[PDB]
């Protein structure tokens, strides 16, 4: 629904690549089941498409270098309307009442939760400068460094660069990026931040109508 | 690349004092503040630009604004006098550099010069014809190395001898030297006087010969 | 507890290498870095180099090349700094700096050495000051002092409390490059000039002033 900067861009998918927010036109990303699907629209975390019946669903988009895919084993089912079991909607017939995922992003009753994200470990920050570990946080971003060499290091408030000469191996230090500013969905594939994390509600678009 | 720090600062007791430190790439590195007592090794007072190690009074604090790093002391008192150095790595970060150093001082204490030196240039040293050039005050507030003895003639800097300033036990900033000159000239001169115009104070002692 | 102690004071003529040794112990010395730094008397500190124990690699200062070398031995856990082609201005205070109590890695140097400031300390002193007649004025030019002495900071003063007050201790200017160790203690009185107590001589064999004969005798 809109791009990495945060301003409304018509049909564009926005994703996260290793901490950097990137964008790609929505016609460049394809998904499919047993047969190819057609994206109808997208809004926030949600996407509305026409899909045929399949035992799984994959999403693919190709960058200028590499191809990103993701297949999940969620059955997609095609539910005919009435007492004639078709597999593709007919060209002509009679009108019957049905419930379909509407193509509107307006705020109906449904909601999900947006929570405070947990710290995401990044091993690219840690380097070996002079036979000693060096943490170089990204431009204008904190990075909590935890190390278990001689003397435990819990050094949080570093913003520019630090050298922990106590630890001589990169494998015994962990640098966690801190964001604490933009609230992520309460997903189960992300670590949970400490303390109370519920920060708001996101309306669910494309509800059944 | 060098860190620009003022030679000294003047602050009265009971009020905050600021020390500034500057560097071209400075907002990219961390500065550390060191306190050097008279005749003592420097002691770190502020690390990581904001915190102080255990045993350091809370009055010291550090702030960073891009190029300018400010060391602030709240409620300056007697023993806070010392040399303050900001040190940090170079742009390549391989080599470390230090600041020029600020001599934080208090104007009120040891204000009375109370000069008591009495170089006679007497006949005792006239046997070898070499007599003390001038009477250098043991203690003096802000002593200036200016001395031109006037032994029965216009004040000349060859009659007197001056020395680099020191710090007295009373804490007045002054140094003491017997000095050297020719005894014959003193005997030939009708009067023997020493002009000690220094520190915004000019006075002459007795002129007996 | 971090303790590093370095070599004692050593004074040497310009034009040859000086070797100062600082040994560090009392803490985990697997990878910690120890910094050699030279500070001019009353001037800014000038970082010289840094030495890593395990690595044994040192980045020299941008201003000094070749004439500075690094020596280190694990047996004594000590670092040896040699500085060849020494000049008159190169004679200055020396420091070995290292982390003491840890909240990070490098850039946090909390413990330092005592220092190795050096000056002429050859055993020399003087006896009586002068034996001429006293002057008319109520002051004494001659007092407990040493002339031509090379003893490092030889403080000459009368053994008794008399004649100590009102005396300005002459500093070792060394204007002609002579050690010029001094320490004049004028009686500052005509009466005290005729009868002045003997002046103690510090000498260079040991610290403090042992009794010696030095009187105004005016
Ligand atoms: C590199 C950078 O942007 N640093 C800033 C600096 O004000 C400080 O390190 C911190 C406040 O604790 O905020 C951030």
């Amino acid at each position: 629904g809109l791009d990495s900067s945060g301003n409304l861009k018509g049909r564009t998918m926005r994703y996260d690549m290793h901490g950097t927010i990137k964008e790609i036109p929505l016609h460049q990303v394809s998904l499919y089941t047993s047969r190819p699907c057609h994206i109808v629209d997208g809004h926030g975390y949600f996407l509305l498409a026409r899909c045929p019946a399949g035992d799984s669903i994959t999403m693919e988009f190709k960058k200028d270098s590499v191809r990103h895919s993701c297949s999940v084993p969620y059955e997609v089912k095609f539910n005919p309307v009435g007492r004639e079991l078709y597999t593709h909607p007919p060209e002509h017939g009679v009108e019957q009442a049905c419930q379909v995922y509407a193509h509107d992003a307006q705020n109906r009753g449904a909601y999900v939760e947006m929570h405070l994200p947990g710290s995401e470990v990044d091993s690219s920050l840690v380097s070996l400068s002079g036979s000693s570990v060096t943490v170089t946080p990204p431009d204008g971003t904190s990075a909590l460094v935890e190390c278990e060499c001689g003397g435990t290091k819990i050094s949080e408030t570093i913003n520019k660069t630090k050298q922990f000469s106590q630890c001589t191996k990169k494998e015994q230090c962990r640098a966690y990026r801190l964001q604490n500013d933009k609230w992520v969905y309460n997903s189960d594939k992300l670590p949970k931040a400490a303390g109370a994390t519920l920060k708001g509600k996101l309306h669910v678009p494309f509800l059944l109508a | 690349y060098e860190l620009t720090q003022p030679p000294s600062v003047s602050v009265s007791p009971g009020q905050t004092a600021r020390i500034t430190c500057s560097g071209d790439a400075l907002p990219k590195q961390y500065v550390y503040w060191y306190q050097q007592k008279p005749g003592q090794a420097p002691v770190l007072v502020i690390y990581k630009d904001s915190e102080r190690p255990s045993g350091i009074p809370e009055r010291f604090s550090g702030s960073s604004s891009g190029t300018t790093v400010t060391l602030t002391i709240s409620g300056v008192q007697a023993e806070d006098d010392a040399d303050y150095y900001c040190q940090a790595a170079d742009s390549s970060n391989t080599e470390y550099v230090f600041g020029t150093g600020t001599k934080v001082t208090v104007l009120q204490p040891k204000a009375n010069p109370t000069v008591t030196l009495f170089p006679p240039s007497s006949e005792e040293l006239q046997a070898n014809k070499a007599t003390l050039v001038c009477l250098i005050s043991d203690f003096y507030p802000g002593a200036v190395t200016v001395a031109w003895k006037a032994d029965g003639s216009p004040v000349k800097a060859g009659v007197e001898t001056t020395k680099p300033s020191k710090q007295s036990n009373n804490k007045y900033a002054a140094s003491s030297y017997l000095s050297l000159t020719p005894e014959q000239w003193k005997s030939h001169r009708s009067y023997s006087c020493q002009v000690t115009h220094e520190g915004s104070t000019v006075e002459k002692t007795v002129a007996p010969t | 507890q971090v303790q590093l102690v370095q070599s004692g004071a050593e004074v040497k003529k310009p034009g040859a290498s000086v070797k100062v040794s600082c040994k560090s112990s009392g803490y985990t010395f697997t990878n910690y870095i120890i910094h050699w730094v030279r500070q001019a008397p009353g001037q800014r500190l000038e970082w010289m180099g840094w030495i890593n124990a395990g690595n044994g690699n040192t980045k020299y200062s941008q201003k000094f090349q070749g004439r500075i070398s690094v020596t280190r031995d694990t047996s004594a856990s000590a670092a040896y700094m040699e500085l060849s082609s020494l000049k008159s201005e190169d004679t200055a205070l020396y420091y070995c700096a290292t982390l003491q109590m840890d909240y990070g890695g490098n850039g946090d140097l909390d413990y330092w050495g005592q220092g190795t400031l050096v000056t002429v300390s050859s055993a020399s002193t003087k006896g009586p000051s002068v034996f001429p007649l006293a002057p008319s004025s109520k002051s004494t030019s001659g007092g407990t002092a040493a002339l031509g002495c090379l003893v490092k900071d030889y403080f000459p003063e009368p053994v008794t409390v008399s004649w100590n007050s009102g005396a300005l201790t002459s500093g070792v200017h060394t204007f002609p490059a002579v050690l010029q160790s001094s320490g004049l203690y004028s009686l500052s009185s005509v009466v005290t000039v005729p009868s002045s107590s003997l002046g103690t001589q510090t000498y260079i064999c040991n610290v403090n002033h042992k009794p010696s004969n030095t009187k105004v005798d005016k």
